[PDB]
């Protein structure tokens, strides 16, 4: 840690403080997460061990890089690449002017590429919110904060994810998570980039559900087989009609509304996958397929 | 590596099966095995490792830890020892229990607490030593703690087959793998090969190939090496699936169990 100069505190979690630090020699700027081992009765925190090993496995342009792990004295330092700001700060800074649609398109495309890679690794992120998405000044965006990530070689169970980005199957009591919960979060973020306002800013589990219902319409067995049989489903739920996406996300064209609607499909079994979303015509301008063998 | 290996994964809605498969195949390139690593520790004997791993399995049963947790600890232990030299018998319990502590923190939702890992050592390992050792191991392993274990390969294979009662079949194959892993010579075979060969002994070459992609030629040597182990298991009748308080029935086959494997190990090696 001799060659690092702390520049400013940029964060703080249960397991440590995060600092923006500058390599005094090379001039590199990194994000230092300092874990005070003296205060950890269970040693290296399980979330830190899990996140370190995962990031060493997941190398991708749209996944924050873990540059180093340094054990000095009684401190463990996680050295991460530094990105000047998160997506929440960028959206707030752009609230008056709005984010140009080609930049919204590029960011969503990149987010889905990083997510598709995680899903290919059989890893669920489970905490995709604007604060966990980092941008640089070169047009890139990366998934970050893998503390809640879990491998799904076997089902990942729900245990008694920020409310605003929580999928309705979770709110209704599903016993397991799926890759669809990550797609749901990105769908919420896609709408938030377009409207400059969180799509479903609930203040309780039931308020969050009703907010979803008021926009996408109250689910039924036709649009989501099994809803009425879910643990927290109540036949007393009010009957709201789905709203036209032209009113929900006005700046979006037909292709954008189509993708968003598939990312927010109620049925987890039918919600678009990350790889399928990348193939959606909304991204034809930004990508073109490769010849297929067989 | 196994150029004759096909891809058995079915079509996947959530990802590109070719990419999922390639990622699984790449694990063997990062996570190495050295069946002769004990030659780096002249004062150790292979039976000491069988004794240590058998004791870890029993610890896992007592705390109802997952089979994945036990196999993570086995892989951490084996890879760590390959990076070290001249370890003596009196330090194996600490290395083993610390490997299990790391594995439980990775894999379990609510892992036992550190003082619990010190407790089962019956006053031979303190909590502070376990804390020191977990860091030694993790750094020597370069924080590469996500191998595809022997038992996770069994779940992959059984899931391809799915997509008598599968749960009982699973624990019976797992029990053969539990016996084989006690013999350091098992490390001659890729974890995926070991799992495919155990499944073959409870099924057929056709099913083995369909769920693992390996051709018969790929597993023949492992199968022949595994023969005495499968025979001693077969002569006893395989164990039965058990219920575990606090564990959902649909997850019961993933709980690590423990039987008198050291005696079986002797009869097999004979
Ligand atoms: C006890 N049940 C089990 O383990 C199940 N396993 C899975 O489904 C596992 C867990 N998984 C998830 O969690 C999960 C998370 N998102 N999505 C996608 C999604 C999206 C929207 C809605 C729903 C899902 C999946 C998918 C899963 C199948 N995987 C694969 O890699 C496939 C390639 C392969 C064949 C090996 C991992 C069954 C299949 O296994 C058989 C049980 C049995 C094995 C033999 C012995 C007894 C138990």
């Amino acid at each position: 840690m001799e060659n690092f100069q702390k520049v400013e505190k940029i964060g703080e979690g249960t397991y440590g403080v995060v600092y923006k630090a500058r390599n005094k020699l090379t001039g590199e700027v990194v994000a230092l997460k300092k874990i005070r081992l003296d205060t950890e009765t269970e040693g290296v925190p399980s979330t830190a061990i899990r996140e370190i090993s995962l990031l060493k496995e997941l190398n991708h342009p749209n996944i924050v890089k873990l540059l180093d792990v340094i054990h000095t004295e009684n401190k463990l330092y996680l050295v991460f690449e530094f990105l000047h700001q998160d997506l929440k700060k960028f959206m707030d800074a752009s609230a008056l002017t709005g984010i140009p649609l080609p930049l919204i398109k590029s960011y969503l495309f990149q987010l889905l590429q990083g997510l598709a890679f995680c899903h290919s690794h059989r890893v669920l992120h489970r905490d995709l919110k604007p604060q966990n998405l980092l941008i640089n000044t070169e047009g890139a965006i990366k998934l970050a904060d893998f503390g809640l990530a879990r491998a799904f070689g076997v089902p990942v169970r729900t245990y008694t994810v920020t409310l605003w980005y929580r999928a309705p199957e979770i709110l209704l009591g599903c016993k397991y998570y799926s890759t669809a919960v990550d797609i749901w979060s990105l769908g919420c973020i896609f709408a938030e980039m377009v409207t400059r306002r969180a799509l479903f800013p609930g203040d309780s589990e039931i308020d969050q559900l009703f907010r979803i219902f008021r926009t996408l319409g109250t689910p039924d067995e036709v649009v989501w087989p099994g809803v009425t049989s879910m643990p927290d489903y109540k036949p007393s739920f009010p009957k709201w009609a789905r709203q036209d996406f032209s009113k929900v996300v006005p700046p979006l064209d037909e292709d954008g509304r189509s993708l968003l609607s598939q990312m927010l499909h109620y049925d987890p079994n039918k919600r678009i996958s990350a790889k399928a979303a990348l193939a959606h015509p909304f991204f034809q301008d930004v990508t073109k397929p490769v010849p297929h063998l067989r | 590596i196994a150029p004759s290996r096909g891809s058995p994964l079915p079509v996947l809605s959530w990802a590109n099966r070719e990419e999922v498969w390639k990622i699984m195949l790449n694990k063997e390139k990062t996570y190495l095995r050295d069946q002769h690593f004990l030659e780096q520790h002249p004062l150790l004997q292979p039976k000491m490792r069988a004794i240590l791993l058998d004791w870890l399995m029993e610890v896992c049963e007592v705390y109802k830890l997952h089979r994945e947790t036990f196999y993570l600890a086995q892989d951490f232990f084996d890879r760590y020892m390959a990076t070290q030299e001249n370890v003596v018998k009196t330090l194996l319990q600490l290395i083993g229990i610390s490997s299990l502590f790391i594995a439980a923190k990775l894999e379990e939702i609510y892992p036992p607490k550190l003082h619990q890992f010190a407790y089962v050592t019956d006053g031979a390992c303190s909590g502070d030593e376990i804390l020191t050792m977990e860091l030694m191991i993790m750094k020597a392993l370069k924080w590469r703690l996500s191998p595809l274990t022997i038992v996770s390969w069994l779940n992959v294979y059984m899931q391809v087959a799915y997509l008598q009662y599968p749960q009982q079949i699973f624990i019976q194959i797992a029990e053969l793998l539990d016996l084989c892993v006690l013999d350091v010579d098992c490390l001659e075979f890729p974890y995926g090969i070991l799992a495919a060969s155990a499944l073959y002994h409870f099924s057929s070459s056709e099913l083995m190939q369909k769920v693992s992609g390996y051709q018969w030629c790929d597993i023949e040597n492992c199968v022949k090496w595994m023969v005495p182990f499968a025979m001693v298991i077969r002569e006893t009748g395989s164990s039965k699936l058990k219920h575990f308080r606090g564990v959902a029935d649909e997850d019961a086959h993933n709980i690590q169990t423990h039987r008198d494997s050291l005696d079986l190990l002797d009869k097999a090696r004979a």
